[PDB]
């Protein structure tokens, strides 16, 4: 869930 | 209070990962829990001998310091090197009257002039945190910065580079599992580097984040909330799914 930062 | 170890000497990813979780675990009840989200304890009405939690750090140098953190923020007070104790300084009168509960056998006490929010100490330090790298190397740094100041042995510019190190390590991978997990991949890979804009910007959001989602209207948010991406560009949330994987504890906002 740490996708959003890409 | 509940103590909480963790050593710098023969770290691993299993060994900070269950410490972290063994942090937040003793932190919040886990009887409130919101969004999936665990809420910290409310400060209103929470009897002193519940306020506190003690986390010891040992390194490989063999020294040990004991910070405190409050469990209703997760953030870190003051602390313990040997017979001196120092605490930041309060920002009210009650929050003064709570840190004499702390370390009481000690034989000197001291509160420092300055708080222990990010602006304060990154002047201190003169390095804002993009520019102070983390990981076990920093930390077993910082763990025996803050034990030699006791001793005379480290002056006010390192102390507050080695807080912010330790409130990061700490504190806010105890608040955001993305930052717990920024601190696992140093470990993995055995790296020491600076935190990027995405870790920066939660850090400085995790209030306002933590009342966007318990005040919004069954997940959804009354308006966004930018944030940052590593590469520094915004961007904005609308609602609290995309940041259950992110967020692990909130401070209390409303019953």
């Amino acid at each position: 869930g740490f996708g959003l930062f890409d | 209070y509940p103590i909480i170890n963790f050593t710098t000497a023969g770290a691993t990813v299993q060994s900070y990962t269950n410490f972290i979780r063994a942090v937040r675990g003793r932190l919040t009840t886990g009887a409130d829990v919101r969004h999936e989200i665990p809420v910290l304890p409310n400060r209103v009405g929470l009897p002193i001998n519940q306020r506190f939690i003690l986390v010891e750090l040992s390194n490989h140098a063999e020294l040990s310091v004991t910070l405190a953190l409050d469990v209703t923020n997760a953030y870190v007070v003051g602390y313990r090197a040997g017979n001196s104790a120092y605490f930041f300084h309060p920002d009210n009168q009650e929050d003064a009257e709570a840190i004499t509960h702390l370390f009481t056998d000690v034989q000197n006490r001291y509160t420092f002039a300055f708080g222990g929010n990010y602006d304060r100490l990154e002047q201190l330090a003169g390095n804002l945190r993009e520019n102070i790298e983390l990981g076990n190397g920093p930390l077993e740094e910082a763990i025996s910065a803050l034990y030699y100041y006791s001793t005379g042995g480290t002056q006010l510019p390192t102390l507050a580079r080695s807080f912010i190190i330790c409130i990061q390590m700490i504190s806010e991978a105890a608040r955001f599992q993305y930052i717990e997990g920024e601190m696992r991949t140093r470990i993995r890979y055995n790296r020491r580097s600076a935190p990027d804009p995405s870790v920066i910007t939660l850090e400085n959001s995790w209030g306002r984040l933590s009342t966007a989602i318990q005040e919004s209207n069954q997940g959804a948010f009354a308006s966004p909330i930018q944030l940052q991406r590593r590469n520094g560009s915004k961007f904005s949330v609308y609602d609290v799914s995309i940041l259950i994987p992110i967020i692990a504890l909130m401070v209390y906002r409303c019953a």
